[PDB]
């Protein structure tokens, strides 16, 4: 067993930047090293193989370079096409693969707008109460959101997705979603979603009161 | 053009089996080595098994090793992968892909170039069920613009597609990926940004489609 | 016995 270490594992940049990525091997592997770029929804691509051979299909601003442990791929000016994650594969001893390193859109910092939903009465006759909290179109990626029930902090009883960054203006959305049987919900009166993040001066707390 | 196409996919209870397949087409199949790779939901690629051209040598990967085989049918231009005791962490995309192929055999060492789009297995004990839809209604809990949005929750498998008002509705969406309850059945919501002058007057209807179960839900959301 | 060799 190999293991393939890439570096980082996020990178953000602006058409025509000049980008590299690293991947370590956790021994010596030759020049038995490819790269493929995977698109979200889409079967990974070859684009470099024993280390630093372009496929034909692959436009030269691509090159890659390396032998033994380090290897690096260099994006030598960045075109849309190009964000995308990139694998790196060793194939030496068997097949593996690094992390992947996402080069994402790089654009002004956003502050997300917070939104918070409380359950709804046809749920809580089903005997269930989820708490929505949504944070629409922030940049970077960053975001913190905590739950709090008359101010005591939840653990374990929620869960988060985030959208891929969009294709039109760069950001991210992310929805958190706090899950309460009806019973613990009628305990308690103040439910808030508090949100930080690079562009909020100070966190975001929003918030009801159960009832009202 | 190099063509794998796999199919098979589906929902297995654990413990039970499945065979997947891949259609090869635009090369000679019956001259290349074959791999399955794989992607856990939340986990990186995992190589899987390799089968050479002839279907002489056959290599697994150590966590499928004594429950997966892999064969061919070159006369059908068709690999296979035998699935037996699957449980619920083989759930995966599984992905058709060829061995490097060199037609100077100039390196001493093999890897993968093309790939397939996948096909999904999901293991898991749930039955099929529609889903719930709930109201994120608007309110006051930002100046110009308003969110609201419909909670689709507890269906069984995958997907869902959400559309507003039977598309004409569709700057401002956000519908997000689904997650796992620890119940077996998944939850996502889909939401839209709106101007909040317009929540006295104009319809906001979420469109939720589950084929699996033959589920259709129109969803009118209300301040 | 060489997985990596070629498989073609």
């Amino acid at each position: 067993d190999i293991q393939m270490t890439q570096s980082p594992s996020t990178l953000s940049a602006s058409v025509g930047d000049r980008v590299t990525i690293t991947c370590r091997a956790s021994q010596s592997i030759s020049r038995w090293l490819a790269w493929f770029q995977k698109k979200p929804g889409k079967a990974p691509k070859l684009l470099i193989y024993t280390a630093s051979n372009l496929e034909s299909g692959v436009p030269s601003r691509f090159s890659g370079s390396g032998s033994g442990t380090e290897f690096t791929l260099t994006i030598s000016s960045l075109q849309p096409d190009d964000f995308a994650t990139y694998y790196c594969q060793q194939y030496y001893n068997y097949w593996t693969f690094g992390q992947g390193t996402k080069v994402e859109v790089k654009r002004t910092v956003a502050a997300p707008s917070v939104f918070i939903f409380p359950p709804s009465d046809e749920q809580l006759k089903s005997g269930t109460a989820s708490v929505v909290c949504l944070l629409n179109n922030f940049y970077p990626r960053e975001a913190k959101v905590q739950w709090k029930v008359d101010n005591a902090l939840q653990s374990g009883n929620s869960q988060e997705s985030v959208t891929e960054q969009d294709s039109k203006d760069s950001t991210y959305s992310l929805s958190s979603t706090l899950t309460l049987s009806k019973a613990d919900y009628e305990k308690h009166k103040v439910y808030a979603c508090e949100v930080t993040h690079q562009g909020l001066s100070s966190p975001v707390t929003k918030s009801f009161n159960r009832g009202e | 053009q190099v063509q794998l196409v796999e199919s098979g996919g589906g929902v297995v209870q654990p413990g039970r089996s499945l065979r997947l397949s891949c259609a090869a087409s635009g090369f000679t199949f019956s001259n290349s080595g074959m791999h399955w790779v794989r992607q856990v939901p939340g986990k990186g690629l995992e190589w899987v098994a390799i089968i050479w051209y002839d279907g002489s040598n056959k290599y697994y990967a150590d966590s499928v090793k004594g429950r997966f085989s892999v064969s061919r049918d070159n006369s059908e231009n068709t690999l296979y992968l035998q699935m037996s005791n699957l449980r619920a962490e083989d759930t995966a995309v599984y992905y058709c892909v060829r061995a490097y192929f060199d037609s100077e055999n100039l390196y001493d060492k093999y890897g993968m170039d093309v790939w397939g789009q996948g096909t999904t297995v999901t293991v898991s004990s749930a039955s099929t069920k529609g889903p719930s839809v709930f109201p994120l209604a608007p309110s006051s809990k930002s100046g110009g613009t308003a969110a609201l949005g419909c909670l689709v929750k507890d269906y069984f498998p995958e997907p869902v597609t959400v559309s507003w008002n039977s598309g004409a509705l569709t700057s401002g969406v956000h519908t997000f990926p689904a997650v796992l309850q620890s119940s077996g059945l998944y939850s996502l919501s889909s939401v839209v940004t709106v101007p909040s002058s317009s929540l006295g007057t104009q319809t906001y209807i979420c469109n939720v489609n589950h084929k699996p179960s033959n589920t259709k839900v129109d969803k009118k959301v209300e301040p | 016995p060489d997985p990596n060799a070629n498989p073609n």
